[PDB]
């Protein structure tokens, strides 16, 4: 007998008695694919983001990617790949530094890093836990950011010598201006943007 | 200041109290808060007087202060468990006394203090 | 306040508030007057007591915010009203703000 | 427990929550489990005397509905064990009196009559609207009871796979106090006329679908107050066949019908304390199985 149905029950015998694990699990068995998607986008990303619980919405996310699926649900494309694009970077990063580092993956990383700035902007939060979630991870991509910008520069194979080169916020606040930001750490965020915004506008236009 | 505060007795000063009114300095009610609920939270932890108490409920008192200066989008706050801090500097190490257990990193052993929960607490103090 | 008695004003009103008497929408204006005297730098300020004048306020506004509505009049100054009364309030905790930096700095 | 006996309770889809609802003015609601149970609500709010509630299908969830002499339906939504007030409509000038989820195939919409002489059907869109449609004159004196279409039945679908889906046309029936039952099919927007039968003298008091899982034929069991309780059945309406059958001749006032959650055998509600348990035996004719002394 085809699991469809039996996937089917559970699946709604889950949604009645809050077992998270088992609703997912078997929302992903069944392929609901358009409302496991929107209620995954309400409830669990956030849930694992905060967690760092990545192995089981990887997994969810990963076969969730497949064309396919992005054809039958609407706004895919909106958050979930992007999600995995968040936490694929952030494992690979922290593998090659597991690692003794090749700037072949470096240069990977610049190049999705600084363009998946560019859409962190779309990202739309219809819930305080959802804001807040996306808040969490504001703070967390300006913490690694910083870390990876500051050893981009290894203690034992610096990349320039001792140039400064030009800030590319000149193409990120356009962008980053879009969103508000929490005056905790926004301190320290808006100060090194200040310092930024002082060599830029000595050497402006 | 924390590497000095941390490692240092409280009952030298109230180092915390400095570095928060060097917060009121700044104008981050944020940090301010924290600051002074978290030293009400060490005289809590550490000591059992009225005179404490007291104390406490200035903490709070200061830190809900930073309450009506926090805007809504940022009700809540974080507060992570960890180890103890070292004491007596220019003396052997290992001296700890009480202290908590160290939270996990890769999951959310921090607390989420909000407007009403925090109220809540002071009323109670 | 009309001689600038500020020692003595501030004693009398914090004598007049722990008595805890008269309605809120009063207090309002007490503390209106209140504003530059805190203002003022002084190491009498007992913010502590302070604060719970102005959690009583809190509390006060909270009340007749229950009780009744603040305007009940639609005008283009009803809510230049309200907007000034929490910015009244934020006022306070500025000023309050500034009071315990000057204290601390005189704790020295 | 409740301060006034009860006149309906019901558990749900998976035999671990009771509702139960008395004209005591409020309804309450255990918890079910290993024989156990805790009461675990008593949902107040009906400013008038409840009769009847209504479940909704459990793809949808666990929804609730009830009527109230105060002309007031109330509408709950269960939350985080919590059961809440979460729709409530008035406007009627008598109690309203009969509540009735539809199909889900049809979906999340109740039926909803009172002996106004008129009838509204309203619709949840589960997070949305609640659409109106009201039917005036729906009686000359009023409506007392009122039944759906189940959505599926055997007759014509034997040869309509399980694949696709067929089309869902609105039907239902009912029966009020102007000695008169009446049937209805959905149609423009609205609702026109089936049927007028005309056969209890007095009034009807409650009407049974046999749910004909089973059955090309349409079957009803009306009983009215007038102690006649007519099985009717029509193979066809549209070349009309509906025929009365005696299924008993009681002489009490003769009360109420409702078919069991197994969709089995008919209770029925007699001027005797008692429900007598009724099944149509394999044979052709309606034997009474046994009996509830309630």
């Amino acid at each position: 007998l085809p699991a469809q149905w039996i996937h089917k029950a559970k699946a709604v015998r889950s949604r009645r008695d809050g077992d998270k694990h088992k609703e997912a699990l078997y929302l992903l068995k069944s392929h609901q694919w358009n409302q496991c998607h929107k209620l995954v986008t309400r409830h669990l990303a956030a849930d694992a983001v905060i967690n760092e619980n990545y192995r089981y919405l990887r997994g969810f996310l990963g076969e969730l990617a497949r064309p396919e699926h992005c054809k039958h649900i609407q706004d895919w494309e909106t958050a979930g790949k992007v999600y995995l694009d968040y936490i694929s970077v952030i494992e690979m990063l922290n593998q090659i530094r597991q690692d003794e580092c090749s700037g072949g993956e470096l240069e990977k990383l610049h190049t999705k890093v600084m363009s998946l700035c560019k859409w962190v902007e779309l990202i739309q939060c219809y819930s305080a836990k959802g804001r807040l979630a996306q808040s969490e991870m504001a703070k967390r991509v300006a913490n690694i950011l910083r870390v990876v910008l500051s050893l981009q520069q290894p203690p034992e194979s610096m990349s320039d010598s001792s140039s400064e080169p030009r800030v590319p916020l000149r193409l990120l606040a356009p962008h980053i201006g879009r969103l508000p930001m929490p005056e905790d750490y926004a301190l320290e965020e808006l100060r090194g943007l200040t310092q930024s915004y002082l060599r830029e506008l000595i050497c402006g236009s | 200041i924390e590497s000095r505060a941390r490692a240092v007795d409280l009952m030298t000063h109230n180092y915390y109290e400095l570095l928060y009114a060097f917060h009121i300095y700044r104008h981050n009610y944020r940090k301010a808060g924290t600051v002074m609920f978290e030293y009400g939270m060490r005289l809590g932890r550490e000591v059992r007087t009225l005179r404490g108490l007291q104390k406490q409920v200035n903490s709070y008192l200061a830190c809900l202060n930073c309450l009506r200066l926090i805007r809504p989008e940022y009700a809540w706050i974080v507060q992570p468990v960890s180890g103890a801090v070292y004491e007596r500097p220019g003396a052997s190490p290992k001296r700890n006394y009480d202290g908590e257990s160290s939270a996990v990193p890769s999951s959310s052993q921090i607390e989420i203090l909000e407007l009403r929960d925090l109220e809540k607490e002071y009323v109670l103090a | 306040y009309s001689q600038e008695q500020f020692s003595e004003a501030a004693s009398l009103l914090l004598s007049l508030m722990t008595a805890r008497i008269a309605p809120c929408s009063f207090w309002l204006t007490l503390l209106l007057d209140a504003l530059p005297l805190l203002e003022q730098k002084q190491v009498i300020f007992s913010a502590e007591q302070t604060y719970e004048l102005m959690r009583c306020l809190e509390d006060r506004m909270a009340a007749k915010l229950e009780s009744t509505s603040p305007d009940e009049i639609q005008k283009q100054d009803s809510s230049i009203d309200n907007t000034k009364v929490e910015m009244l309030r934020l006022a306070l905790a500025r000023n309050l703000a500034r009071a315990i930096v000057t204290e601390g700095a005189l704790q020295e | 427990s409740h301060e006034d006996m009860i006149h309906d309770a019901q558990m749900d889809y998976y035999g671990i929550r009771l509702a139960t609802c008395s004209s005591d003015r409020s309804v309450k609601i255990f918890d079910v489990k290993n024989g156990g149970q805790i009461l675990i609500a008593d949902l107040r709010g009906h400013d008038g005397p409840v009769w009847q509630v209504a479940w909704a299908h459990p793809m949808y969830g666990n929804i609730l509905a009830s009527c109230s002499y105060d002309r007031k339906v109330i509408i709950w939504k269960e939350e985080n064990g919590t059961w809440e007030k979460t729709y409530e409509y008035t406007g009627h000038d008598s109690s309203v009196n009969s509540v009735c989820w539809a199909p889900h195939d049809f979906g999340l919409v109740l039926a909803c009559g009172s002996s106004d002489g008129a009838i509204s059907i309203l619709t949840f869109t589960g997070d949305g609207p609640w659409e109106v449609k009201k039917i005036s004159n729906a009686h000359t004196i009023g409506c007392n009871a009122v039944s759906w279409a189940p959505s599926v039945i055997p007759g014509s679908l034997v040869d309509q796979p399980s694949s696709q889906k067929p089309n869902y046309i609105k039907r239902f029936v009912s029966g009020g106090c102007d000695n008169l039952v009446k049937i209805w099919r959905e149609e423009d927007g609205q609702w026109k006329e089936d049927q007028k039968l005309e056969a209890h003298s007095d009034w009807v008091r409650d009407v049974a679908w046999a749910p004909s899982i089973g059955l090309p034929t349409s079957t009803i069991a009306s009983c009215s107050q007038d102690g006649r309780v007519y099985i009717w059945t029509s193979d066809d309406a549209a070349t009309n066949c509906w025929t009365p059958k005696l299924l008993h001749k009681f002489n009490d006032v003769v009360w109420h019908v409702s078919w069991s959650i197994t969709a089995n055998i008919l209770a029925v509600s007699g001027g005797d304390n008692k429900v007598t348990l009724w099944k149509e035996s394999v044979d052709g004719q309606w034997a009474c199985i046994s009996d509830v002394n309630k």
